[PDB]
């Protein structure tokens, strides 16, 4: 049934109202959870360092980054957001979000603002990508010139914040906001099945999809070009490198992503197996009727890992130093 | 060459050496100096203006 | 205050007016840039009008091919002298130079024509689209046997066809090896100064050809690909 | 004020040696490319040969290639050009044409008679 | 025919001779006790885009207000000094335009080019529409520099070795002026309207009046074309800017050379030249992407302005000597204080 430890004065829990998950060490017991936390510090300043660098040479001049390679700053700003959240989450520890259950639903300050800015930076930095590799196909196969592909760039803003605006906001109308325990945030679909699910496997799935299908597309057309100047004449030294380069580059991005999308589907998985875990194991010291695997920290700790460094490759694309 | 052309050129060289009038390349020099610091007071180019006086602040 | 707001009304009527000035001028930005143009150089015997015949001071003719548009000027109103008005051609993409191969008197002066184009300050970065006219008259001419090339140019009794030459099927090789030595003598000088940036287009055509517009459709495509790999590093 | 000065020339016997002098007064003559260029009687206007600012790249036509050499002093501000083993051909009126650009390798000298830079001429007569 | 080149060649010795008896001192040394200038910095204050094309020629006016730039669209844009307002957009039927004029009263503007067609257009229409108001033909060569004299008469430089004067309603040239050699390729008028120098393609300015077709003199000492041309604002010299890297000041009365002003770290050659209102500034733009600011009294290079992508191409100063506005090839004006 349900404990009565966990009452508050609505949430998901055990599948019955007024029910709230432990704070915590619900699955992981031991110092362990600080173990992680000092871990994801020693993440922290791998990233909130390394895309600063692109800040910096954003600082340096404006007119470089031209529209068909512009969109990878939009992207590097939209994840230190994350970055900075994550931040502040190791600043606010668990007192953030623990008060003690977890600070689940529309109730307090903390949780809420924190989840508007995330998911929808997240999502923003997510479809930032995917903007960066519409240029690259509209700048590849049909061979715009850097001026003509600002005129549409308006709308392509309209589609790189509306569309994770509309889905920062229809989350909130069935209330599906929880803070996180490992590191300190807020975040949508922790505790539940269809918050997470729905919300951001098949925006990510799509965005990734698309992704990869218009850059094949693009590394094809700009392979049309490696296989037809070689052929008559000149060395052919130069486009393989940038070739490769930008291989390396979307492959330094995209397995990062990949790993995410398969540490959610591991979640989803397994999520069922871990509650009735949890069910089984913890129900004769709580005295409550009783009716076998357990998470993994490694995994946990890699996949926050993933998503706390997919802002890497903004520093790739910096070139040499001047 | 032709030599209507050659002829033009000739009565033209001619008809300059008729009336020449020319001035002392000194005094023409000091003329100009003299219309330079002259004219250099109202001019916004030599010593430039506030923001209010020219249009173009 | 009645001055005043008619004063920001006349502000706002000529802030309008500029407004759509800069819509008109953004509007004829995509069909100027869309458009290619050409330029015709030549001597007076050397036949540069029937390059397009089909689709057919300052004469100058629009062909498309493929959703490409092609404005192509013959600017020949002026006198002889050449270096000040050709400074004006250098917005354009391609330089078609059409040279009658039969005449040898002025196969000389044509090539130094095209050495002074080739390394001109202001056509530097203009590739040319070079053309070799009247191949009849040049067959005829050398099987004649009444004029040899020796008379002109003594450089061909060392000279042989290349293997890189493709010749036409069915001809003596006579008319291979002056062909492809009028060719190499161009190609000798376009091929001596320009580090890339612009490179020459050699094509033999005939006063019979019906296909001239696509051998200049594809050479315009190759030399836009070429300059769109210059800007950007790759090459 | 340019001048162009041609000396030499005259009538000679077919098969002779023949020098013509072009001297320069005016512009720095170290610095401009220089041309000669022939008008046969009956003719127009054609380019015989050039010489570079160092005298590093020289080209001759065809018609004169080997037996035609040139040749410039900067000192001297003042080219030469011999003709050797003459054809009755050459006959000719020639000047020398300044290449009208302070730093280039080419200019446009074959105009009817209505170029600038270029000296009245001596007539070969053979 | 040569002993009418021998006579030639004895009145140019006695030209000479005259000429050197003329002259005892240069004016570099008369002029030594004269301050400098000193370092100025014209910052870009406007910059007025949207040029499809390059831009070759513009013009001021009485004005300091409206310029008017021609580009190799076919577009002739009247701007707005003041406020970056394109106050007109003037198409052309002939895309190859090379020169623009503004008439001292702003009711008409002057193209033309490798067309051989100078059009004159009114900048007034009851009907609300900007037409082809005249086409003006006769010349056989490209039209290189057109100014106005008036509302009625406009003096054309083209590249027949000719210079005409045309009147408008009558539509025909009334007074023509030859004797160059070579093309010629700019054109300034008089402070009191009376006398215009054109600079040609042989190293020769010629000076004439516009009442009747003579050459009143000749300069020479320029090794080769002459790009530009401009009067002093006295009325009394004018500095020519030609490809031999040299901006030569003549003189009027004295018929001599009096200054030169170049530096041997200079390769390339001047397109645009221009003064300021007090004449001792000489503004000339380069075809090394900047343009050269120097004193008339000393040759001394004042400072360099820069920011273009491409040539100079055009270089003007109003009326009252406010701005200076600068035309290149990369579709881009700039206007400098």
């Amino acid at each position: 049934w349900c404990p009565r430890e966990l009452k508050i004065d609505g949430y998901s829990f055990l599948h019955v109202r007024d029910c709230s998950p432990p704070c915590p060490n619900m699955y992981f017991r031991r110092e362990e959870l600080s173990f992680a936390r000092y871990f994801i510090g020693l993440i922290s300043i791998i990233c909130l360092s390394a895309t600063l660098f692109t800040f910096l040479t954003f600082l340096i001049d404006v007119t470089r980054f031209r529209y068909p390679e512009r969109p990878i700053i939009f992207y590097a700003v939209c994840y230190m957001m994350v970055s900075l959240i994550f931040f502040i989450g190791f600043l606010l520890e668990d007192r953030v979000a623990c008060n003690s259950t977890v600070t689940q639903g529309s109730h307090n300050k903390a949780c809420t603002m924190l989840f508007m800015i995330l998911y929808f930076f997240t999502m923003a930095g997510s479809v930032w990508w995917v903007i960066l590799t519409i240029t690259w196909f509209l700048a590849a196969v049909p061979k715009w010139g850097s001026e003509a592909i600002e005129k549409k760039a308006l709308l392509f803003h309209a589609s790189a914040w509306g569309i994770p605006g509309t889905l920062t906001i229809i989350l909130l109308a069935m209330n599906k906001i929880e803070g996180d325990n490992i590191s300190g945030v807020c975040f949508v679909g922790l505790y539940d099945v269809d918050a997470l699910r729905y919300f951001v496997l098949a925006p990510l799935c799509l965005y990734v999809v698309v992704g990869v299908s218009l850059l094949l597309a693009g590394i094809i057309s700009l392979n049309r070009v490696r296989i037809e100047i070689p052929l008559e004449k000149e060395n052919q030294d130069k486009l393989v490198k940038f070739m490769i380069r930008i291989g390396v580059f979307s492959i330094l991005y995209l397995v990062p992503l990949l790993v995410v999308i398969g540490c959610y589907f591991y979640e989803q998985a397994y999520r069922g197996i871990w509650e009735t875990t949890w069910i089984q194991e913890r129900c004769r010291e709580y005295h409550i009727p009783c009716p076998m695997s357990r998470p993994d920290l490694i995994l946990f700790l890699m996949k926050y890992l993933m998503a706390l460094i997919v802002g890497i490759p903004s520093v790739f694309w910096v070139g040499s130093k001047k | 060459t032709a030599s209507i052309a050659q002829a033009r050129k000739l009565v033209e060289q001619l008809k300059m050496e008729a009336n020449i009038d020319r001035i002392k390349v000194s005094k023409a020099a000091a003329d100009l100096m003299a219309y330079c610091e002259a004219h250099a007071k109202e001019d916004p180019l030599l010593t430039p203006v506030p923001a209010s006086e020219n249009p173009f602040r | 205050n009645s001055k005043t707001e008619d004063k920001r009304a006349q502000k706002r009527a000529e802030k309008k007016r500029s407004k759509l000035i800069d819509k008109q001028l953004q509007d004829e930005k995509m069909g100027y840039m869309c458009t290619h143009r050409l330029l015709l150089l030549g001597a007076d015997n050397s036949g540069k009008s029937t390059i397009v015949k089909q689709m057919r001071g300052i004469f100058e003719t629009k062909f498309q091919v493929d959703k490409v548009n092609f404005h192509m000027f013959d600017v020949g109103g002026q006198r002889d002298e050449r270096r000040k008005w050709i400074q004006c051609f250098n917005d354009v993409t391609a330089i078609i130079f059409v040279v009658d191969s039969s005449d040898y008197n002025r196969l000389q002066e044509a090539l130094n024509l095209f050495k002074s184009i080739w390394n001109n300050r202001w056509l530097r970065t203009i590739s040319v689209i070079l053309f070799l006219n009247k191949q009849d008259l040049l067959a005829e001419k050398v099987l004649a046997g009444k004029s040899k090339i020796e008379d002109y140019f003594p450089e061909f009794a060392r000279y042989t066809t290349p293997e890189d030459a493709t010749p036409e099927p069915g001809e003596d090789p006579r008319v291979t090896r002056a062909k492809y030595f009028i060719r190499d003598e161009f190609l000798r000088i376009s091929t001596a100064s320009g580090d890339g940036r612009h490179y020459c287009y050699p094509h033999f055509t005939c006063a019979v050809d019906t296909e001239n517009a696509r051998r200049i459709f594809n050479d315009c495509r190759d030399i836009i690909q070429r300059m769109h790999l210059r800007q950007y590093e790759l090459l | 004020q340019v001048q162009l000065q041609e000396s030499g020339g005259g009538l000679v016997q077919p098969g002779g040696s023949l020098r013509l002098s072009c001297a320069a007064s005016g512009f720095t003559f170290s610095n401009y490319k220089m041309n000669w260029v022939r008008q046969a009687p009956g003719k127009g206007l054609e380019w015989v040969s050039d010489i570079s600012q160092s005298g590093a790249s020289i080209s001759y036509t065809g018609s004169v290639k080997g037996r035609f050499t040139i040749s410039r002093d900067n000192a001297k501000n003042t080219l030469y050009l011999q003709m050797n083993s003459l054809k009755p051909e050459d006959t000719a009126v020639y000047y020398c044409a300044r290449c009208p650009a302070p730093f280039t390798r080419d200019c446009f000298d074959v105009t009817s008679t209505t170029y600038a830079y270029r000296g009245q001429g001596t007539q070969v007569t053979v | 025919l040569d002993q009418l080149r021998q006579e030639a060649e004895q009145l140019k010795n006695q030209i000479r001779d005259a000429r050197k008896a003329c002259a005892d001192a240069t004016l570099s040394q008369i002029t030594n006790n004269i301050d400098p200038v000193g370092r100025i910095q014209m910052r870009t204050r406007r910059t007025l885009r949207g040029h499809l094309a390059k831009i070759y020629a513009m013009h001021w006016g009485t004005d300091s207000r409206l310029l008017v730039s021609a580009s190799q669209d076919g577009k002739l844009i009247i701007w707005d000094s003041y406020t970056t307002n394109k106050v007109h957009a003037i198409p052309l039927r002939s895309s190859w335009v090379m020169t623009c004029a503004y008439a001292p009263s702003g009711n008409y503007v002057a193209c033309g080019g490798l067309d051989n067609i100078c059009s004159i257009y009114n900048l007034k229409t009851r009907e609300g529409n900007v037409r082809v108001s005249r086409e003006l033909a006769g010349h056989t060569g490209y039209l290189s520099c057109c100014r106005f004299l008036d509302d009625n008469q406009i003096v054309t430089s083209s590249g027949d070795t000719t210079c005409a004067l045309w009147d408008i309603e009558t539509g025909q040239q009334t007074t023509t002026f030859t004797g160059h050699t070579g093309d010629v390729m700019s054109l300034s008028l008089a402070p009191d309207t009376r006398l215009f120098v054109s600079g040609a393609c042989d190293a020769s300015a010629k000076l004439w009046d516009v009442r009747e077709g003579m050459c009143r003199q000749t300069f020479t000492g320029h090794e080769s074309d002459i790009n530009a041309i401009c009067f002093f604002p006295n009325g009394n010299a004018f500095a020519t800017g030609s490809d031999d890297a040299t901006c030569r000041l003549f003189d009027l009365r004295a018929d001599q050379e009096l200054m030169t002003y170049s530096h041997d770290n200079i390769i390339c050659g001047i397109t645009s030249v221009s003064f300021s209102k007090s004449g001792r500034l000489l503004l000339a733009g380069y075809d090394d992407f900047n343009c050269n600011v120097w004193d008339a009294l000393k040759a001394d290079r004042a400072g360099v302005l820069a920011g273009h992508d491409n040539r100079v191409s055009c270089l003007g100063v109003t009326d009252d000597g406010m701005a200076v506005a600068t035309g290149s090839w990369d579709s881009f004006l700039k206007i400098w204080n």
